[PDB]
């Protein structure tokens, strides 16, 4: 029953959110390593019309 | 001839069970999965490899063959 | 296998043919009870003797020590229905 | 690397909010849940390695053994279900933490890009292994055991610790990285042989190296069932990953240093197969067959050509499978029979036949039997060695032949024969140990289907 | 000597309890028959059924980021390349030899 | 059955003024409870 | 087998021992029935020609040369009967031997089927419970004081008294049971 088995079932979705929260920090760890994006010699590469980064 | 004896033996009911527990687990997940498998090779089929077309470049999950794998 | 699954009477029968097939003993005298030293004067080496031939006709061997104290038909097949574990 | 970390963190305040009867559930299914995320590690590159970020980086090295990091801790827990029965809730959730923690110290050892902080968690790892050793084990010689497998391991981190700030005030930096396309020859100095020697011990004493192999047999057979797990496993291989890192810097001097080691572990090995023939306790034998497995792994490290390398990650996976695998058949036995003598408990063939069966695939698979993973790490190796010297193959079958004894002996002296007549307490096989027995072994005979995900970065 | 050769207040050591004993079906999980239970089917569901099989069938798709086809085909495109202009196949020289300066010996 | 913890036996190794007992510390003594000795 | 074993083997004993054995190896020499029998009236006869002798020493100076005549001519590879300890066929069936207390630990749904065999297990298992409290006295009681001599067991005494230590006599598996 909603609001009854909360209280004994809370603890359950704390691993599932540390997960999406972990693949979050990975993603803002990787937005600080973009200072060689598009300039490697092995992949210069001439923007798309409608992009602006290569990769994210 | 009525001569039929009892036979001393251990509890067959616990290994039997434990079988027919993990085969029906194993087969819930894994029938789904090989009728799935099956019909994406049959109707989906596979890429076939050919030149890049000039003035495109393709996203890094075209390079690869197998549906599922791309 | 199939070997029929003898009973007391098979072995009792057995034992007293083989005991009668011994010409040291006249048979209309031997019975399943008579003792073997006294009730018919035989030696301890006629009783070895008749323990090999026991073994020798049910195929299997009693070890010396339950061998030497064997001295009537009727116990012989007592051990031998233990051995087997002979219901009837 | 942080969509795995943070989850395991996360089980500790989900273990300690849990219900009194809700712990071994949750702690399980979480757990199996973060195994199945880490298993995407294991598509890795042909090139350089999954660089994460300036502090975590992941290579086809490190991902099986992260893999296998994180799938032991449910069939830990497992394990540690049924002995911790009569203890308290605040008690249980104290071991189930130092699992956790270990864990933890695991995964970001195995990453770890910078060689202080692999140093740093690599001993971190030994404070919750010495707790749960000296607190849950039974014996009054674990205590004993604790300070060996504690004083042992120190006194060959120690001397690695100074080596290491030296290296970074010579060379400016200790990332893998950078030592790996900055790395020059070692010159033939003393000084430069004991900077090799400080480099290596350390990882030799935790194989552990056959001459200084004395910590194992004591700490595996005092430990509780999730320890020796956990040490046979996972901990034996931190010595073989720390020794295939460092190793880049010990070039050409190698060469000549390689062979007081090689010596030691090619007879070792044959010492502790026979060791094992005569063994009274099935907990000493398991242990004595990790030592033997761990020095070939040794050989193939010192000799470092591909297929050592190949042939030795392959090894270690094997062995921390069946090593878990054969401890917890021991354990199974041990709480119905409370002896741990090998001689004691006969004849399970007769009372347990899937027991049984169980036995047979473990002895098997240590038998090194093709075409398992077991085997192709022992071939890979044995074909290395015999290119670096054709007489190794004396040793290598004599080693061979005295594993397919001992193994087959084991079996043999528990299963068959006739049962013992004064114990009546055998009871039938629980769900939990069979699936338990299942979860070590099916990974094992399916790992034979894709060999390249175990076979290292030189594949 | 009126020792009690008692050392000190100790418990009994206490016998082992059988969980086959007060439940059969007991899956030897827990004494608790419902938690028992569904501790068997989480560990059943999610150890065998969603890690072995769909994890298994995972890896066994993973895509080809170790380039095996890659390099099978560019062998393929610079063997019929070299073949056909009757170059010799591999060089020994890893790299051109132009561009490398040697150390004058002059002994 | 039960897991093994210290007897009293066990206890009495770490009674003593020091650990390691010779020959000539043998004769010492463990402090007072209390840091308190008689005035005699 | 069944019989306790004494503290020593007395002459007599050694001796038939002896001729049983000396008899089994000639058997295995003479494969023939008509030649062992008439090489077994000889055999028998030369050990009859000393079982008259009344010196002690004189008769154990015998049976030590025949012993070592037995030695060098014993056939070394002797007829065995299969299910003797020798045989080939010894310990055949022992993996098939398994204990009644297994029966205990049987699911309720499988003593379901032959619920005539188990109430006849419930009233042996009761009979056991009530004879172990009268054995254990009786044994205690008839023992001589510091110990058993020898692991001989007496029988029953009174009317409804069971021999003492029996349970594991009575119930053995089979010798076959399957
Ligand atoms: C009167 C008659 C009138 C009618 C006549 C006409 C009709 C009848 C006659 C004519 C027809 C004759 C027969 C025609 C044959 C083909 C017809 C056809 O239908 O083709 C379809 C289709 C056509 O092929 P295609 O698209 O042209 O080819 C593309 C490639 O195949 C793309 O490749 P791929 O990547 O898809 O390949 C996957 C691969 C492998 O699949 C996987 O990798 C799955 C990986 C899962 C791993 C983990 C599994 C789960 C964990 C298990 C744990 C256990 C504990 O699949 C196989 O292995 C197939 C094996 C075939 C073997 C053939 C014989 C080989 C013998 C060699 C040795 C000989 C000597 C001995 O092919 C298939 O459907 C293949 C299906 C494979 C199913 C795999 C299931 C895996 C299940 C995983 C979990 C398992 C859990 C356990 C339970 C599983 C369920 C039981
Ligand atoms: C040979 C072809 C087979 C094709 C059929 C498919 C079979 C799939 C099996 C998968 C693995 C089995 C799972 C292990 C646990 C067993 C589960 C169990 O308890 O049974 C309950 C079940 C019910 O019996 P129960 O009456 O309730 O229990 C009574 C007692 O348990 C008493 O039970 P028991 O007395 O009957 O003993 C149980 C049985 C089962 O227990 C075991 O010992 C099985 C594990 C043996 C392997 C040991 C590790 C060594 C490394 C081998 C790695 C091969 C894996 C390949 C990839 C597998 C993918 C997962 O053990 C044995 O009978 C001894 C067999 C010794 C075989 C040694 C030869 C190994 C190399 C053979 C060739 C492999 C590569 C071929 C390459 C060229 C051809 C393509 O019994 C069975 O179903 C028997 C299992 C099937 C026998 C396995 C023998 C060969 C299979 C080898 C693995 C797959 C080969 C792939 C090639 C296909 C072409
Ligand atoms: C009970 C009696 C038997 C009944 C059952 C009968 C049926 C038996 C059939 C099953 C065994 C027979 C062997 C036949 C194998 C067929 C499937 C095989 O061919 O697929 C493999 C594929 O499987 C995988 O390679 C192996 C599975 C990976 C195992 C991962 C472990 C699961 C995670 C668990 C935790 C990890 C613990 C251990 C840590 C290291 C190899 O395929 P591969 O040619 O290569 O490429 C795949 C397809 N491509 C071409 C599209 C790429
Ligand atoms: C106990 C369980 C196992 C623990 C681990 C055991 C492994 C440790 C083994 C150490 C590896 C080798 C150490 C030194 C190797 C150098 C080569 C040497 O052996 O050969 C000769 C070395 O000559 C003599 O050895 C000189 C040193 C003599 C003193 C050494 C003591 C001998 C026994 C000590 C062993 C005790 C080990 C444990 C210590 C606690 C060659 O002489 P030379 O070509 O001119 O000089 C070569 C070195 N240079 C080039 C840098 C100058
Ligand atoms: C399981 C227990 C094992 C215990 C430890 C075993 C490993 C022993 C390895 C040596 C320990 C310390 C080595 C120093 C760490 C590396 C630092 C280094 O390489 O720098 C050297 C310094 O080299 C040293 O100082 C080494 C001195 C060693 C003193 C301690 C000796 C310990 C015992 C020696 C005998 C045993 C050696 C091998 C034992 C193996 C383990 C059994 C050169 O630098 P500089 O001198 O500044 O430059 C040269 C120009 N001046
Ligand atoms: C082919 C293989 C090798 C064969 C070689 C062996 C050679 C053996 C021949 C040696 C000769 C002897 O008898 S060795 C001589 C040993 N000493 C005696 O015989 C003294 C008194 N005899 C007994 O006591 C007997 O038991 C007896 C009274 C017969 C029965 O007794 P029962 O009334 O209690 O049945």
């Amino acid at each position: 029953n909603v609001l009854q088995i909360v209280r004994d079932h809370w603890v359950h979705i704390l691993v599932p959110v540390g997960f999406v929260f972990g693949c979050y920090l990975d993603r803002r760890s990787d937005e600080k390593l973009t200072a060689f994006r598009n300039k490697s010699l092995l992949f210069k590469r001439e923007l798309r019309p409608n992009e602006e980064v290569t990769w994210k | 001839h009525g001569k039929r004896l009892f036979i001393i033996k251990p509890s067959g009911f616990y290994d039997r069970r434990f079988l027919k527990l993990m085969r029906f687990y194993i087969l819930l997940t894994g029938i789904p999965v090989a009728i799935g498998i099956t019909l994406v090779n049959v109707f989906i089929g596979e890429a076939e490899l050919a030149d890049i077309p000039e003035g495109y470049v393709p996203e890094h999950w075209e390079y690869f063959k197998h549906p599922i794998s791309r | 296998s199939d070997a029929p699954p003898l009973t007391l009477e098979a072995i009792k029968d057995r034992v007293l043919y083989v005991l009668k097939l011994y010409d040291k003993i006249d048979p209309e005298k031997l019975s399943v009870n008579s003792h073997f030293m006294k009730d018919l004067g035989l030696d301890s080496l006629d009783q070895v003797e008749i323990i090999m031939a026991m073994e020798d006709e049910f195929g299997f061997e009693i070890p010396d020590i339950d061998a030497e104290k064997l001295m009537c038909p009727q116990e012989i097949v007592d051990y031998i229905a233990d051995k087997k574990d002979v219901y009837e | 690397m942080l969509k795995i970390i943070i989850p395991t963190t996360m089980l500790l305040p989900m273990t300690w909010m849990s219900k009194h009867n809700m712990i071994w559930i949750n702690a399980t299914v979480h757990s199996l849940l973060i195994s199945l995320i880490s298993l995407s590690l294991l598509n890795q590159l042909g090139e350089n390695s999954l660089n994460f970020s300036l502090t975590f980086f992941s290579d086809s090295l490190s991902a099986p053994l992260l893999v296998l990091t994180t799938w032991l801790l449910p069939l830990m827990l497992m394990a540690s279900q049924s002995h911790l029965s009569k203890e308290t809730t605040t008690r249980k959730k104290l071991y189930i933490t130092m699992l956790i923690l270990l864990q933890l110290f695991l995964i970001m050892t195995f990453t770890a890009t910078e060689l202080i902080l692999f140093y740093i968690l690599f001993e971190a790892t030994l404070v919750p292994t010495l707790i749960i050793i000296t607190r849950w084990g039974n014996q009054t010689e674990r205590l004993n055991a604790g300070l060996y497998f504690l004083f042992y391991t120190l006194a060959g981190s120690l001397p690695l610790l100074v080596a290491l700030v030296y290296i970074q005030n010579t060379t400016g930096s200790l990332n893998f990285l950078i030592i790996h396309y900055w790395s020059h020859p070692l010159s033939n100095s003393w000084s430069n042989i004991f900077m090799w020697l400080a480099c290596i011990m350390a990882f030799m004493v935790k194989m552990p190296l056959y001459g200084l192999h004395l910590w194992l047999p004591k700490a595996h057979v005092e430990a509780p069932i999730a320890g020796s797990m956990v040490l046979a496993a996972v901990l034996l291989k931190l010595g073989g990953y720390g020794m295939m890192r460092i190793t880049t810097i010990l070039n050409p001097l190698t060469n000549y240093m390689a062979y007081p080691f090689l010596m030691l572990s090619m007879w070792g090995m044959i010492m502790t197969s026979s060791i094992c023939l005569r063994q009274t306790d099935l907990k000493s034998l398991i242990a004595y067959s990790s030592v033997s497995h761990m020095a070939l792994v040794i050989v193939a490290i010192m000799i470092q050509t591909p297929w050592s390398f190949m042939g030795a990650t392959a090894l270690m996976i094997a062995h921390g499978l069946t090593s878990s695998m054969l401890f917890c058949l021991a354990n199974t036995n041990y709480e119905r029979v409370h002896s741990r003598t090998m001689i004691l408990a006969r004849g399970l063939q007769t009372l347990l036949p899937l027991m049984a069966t169980w036995w047979l695939v473990a002895s098997l698979t240590n038998l090194a039997l093709p075409p398992s993973i077991n085997l192709i790490g022992e071939l890979f190796i044995i074909t290395a060695s015999f290119s670096w010297s054709n007489i190794t193959i004396i040793l290598m079958g004599m080693n061979m032949m005295i594993t397919a004894l001992y193994s087959l002996y084991m079996l043999i002296t528990t299963q068959r024969g006739k049962y013992t007549h004064h114990i009546n307490n055998i009871k039938p096989s629980f769900t939990r140990e069979n699936a338990l027995m299942a979860l070590h072994i099916l990974p094992l005979l399916l790992l034979t289907l894709n060999p390249k995900m175990i076979l290292g970065p030189l594949y | 000597p009126p020792e009690p050769t008692i050392r000190l207040q100790e418990d009994p050591d206490p016998e082992d309890e059988n969980l086959y004993e007060k439940n059969p079906d007991s899956h030897g999980y827990d004494k608790d028959p419902i938690v028992d239970l569904w501790n068997m089917r989480v560990v059943f569901f999610f150890g065998f059924s969603i890690v072995l099989v769909l994890g298994s069938t995972f890896v066994a798709y993973l895509p080809d980021y170790r380039m095996q086809e890659w390099a099978r085909r560019e062998a393929e495109r610079l063997v019929k390349y070299r073949e056909a202009n009757g170059l010799p196949l591999m060089e020994s020289n890893c790299f051109d030899p132009n561009k490398i300066q040697l150390p004058e010996d002059e002994d | 059955a039960r897991q093994w913890q210290p007897d009293v036996e066990w206890a009495e190794q770490f009674g003593g003024a020091v650990m390691y007992p010779t020959k000539e510390t043998a004769h010492w003594k463990p402090p007072p409870w209390n840091d308190v000795d008689p005035p005699k | 087998a069944f019989s306790a074993p004494a503290a020593y083997l007395t002459h007599q004993q050694k001796v038939l021992r002896l001729y049983k054995r000396a008899l089994r190896h000639l058997e295995s020499w003479c494969v023939h029935r008509d030649k062992y029998r008439y090489f077994a009236c000889l055999m028998r006869a030369r050990f009859d020609e000393h079982k008259n002798e009344k010196d002690m020493v004189k008769a154990t100076q015998l049976l030590r040369q025949a012993e070592e005549e037995f030695w060098y001519g014993q056939h070394p590879q002797p007829y065995i009967f299969p299910e003797s300890p020798g045989g080939t066929s010894y310990e055949r069936y022992e993996c098939y031997k398994v204990p009644e207390w297994c029966l205990d630990d049987w699911h309720p749904s499988e003593k379901a089927m032959y619920p005539d065999y188990f109430a006849k297990r419930e009233q042996w298992k009761r009979l056991r419970r009530e004879s172990w409290e009268r054995e254990v006295k009786q044994l205690q009681e008839e023992t001589p004081p510091g110990g058993p001599r020898t692991e001989a067991l007496p029988p029953a005494r009174k009317e409804g008294d069971l021999p003492p230590l029996w349970w594991h006599i009575v119930t053995r598996p089979r010798e076959r049971p399957m």
